[PDB]
């Protein structure tokens, strides 16, 4: 609990000098994911092979 | 006689505020506070010499479990110079902005005292807080005091007003 609350403390701390408008930037922006329903005929392979 | 200094000046949207508290004198002792505010209406970007003095609301913050008492003691802005144990402690404290901009601060140093509260009502201080920052977008220790601390507040309201006379005769 000392951890997680110092933590917090020293996080929103940062987020008050530094400004809320910096801080996001810090979160990385993910990747949301998305389907990608292709048909994909069966794949051929080379001749030679 | 009569003591006065000037606390803020703040280029404000509407113009450069000034705020003078003067404090007059009786025999050497001080007697009464009288604080104005003018302003030089119109506008003004001279953030490089504008400045703020405020002293704080001297809050009041309780420590109940163990890490509260870790909490603050990691605060390298606090700083305590007693290692006595303590329950709720009073925090005094006086800041000086320094403004870049219309909100980034270019400095702030806010020195105050933390009180604590014994038994015989004795009130000793059990150390200080120094704050010292550039390029700032609020001053921590009042943050940190206002959200985990209640002040020691003065102006307690009524939840209704009452009156004093009804009519015409004022």
């Amino acid at each position: 609990d000392i951890r997680r609350a110092v933590s917090i403390e020293s996080a929103i701390e940062q987020k008050v000098v530094n400004g809320d408008n910096v801080d996001a930037n810090y979160s990385k922006v993910m990747v949301e994911p998305r389907a990608n329903m292709k048909f994909d005929f069966p794949t051929l392979k080379s001749y030679d092979e | 006689s009569t003591k006065a200094e000037i606390k803020a000046v703040l280029n404000q949207p509407s113009g450069k505020l000034v705020e003078v508290v003067g404090t007059i004198y009786r025999e050497g002792k001080p007697v009464m506070e009288v604080t104005s505010q003018f302003l030089y209406r119109g506008e003004y970007n001279d953030y490089c010499n504008t400045f703020q003095k405020v002293t704080e609301t001297p809050v009041q913050v309780a420590f109940k479990s163990a890490k509260d008492l870790a909490v603050l003691r990691s605060k390298e802005w606090f700083h305590l110079e007693k290692d006595v144990q303590f329950d709720v402690l009073t925090f005094r404290c006086e800041s000086t902005y320094k403004f870049k901009s219309a909100n980034v601060y270019s400095s702030i140093k806010t020195t105050g005292q933390v009180l604590l509260e014994l038994p015989t009502k004795e009130v000793i201080q059990v150390g200080s807080v120094d704050y010292e920052a550039g390029t700032s977008y609020g001053n921590p220790v009042t943050d940190y005091l206002s959200r985990n601390g209640k002040t020691i507040e003065e102006s307690v309201i009524f939840e209704n007003a009452i009156p004093l006379s009804s009519g015409e005769e004022l």
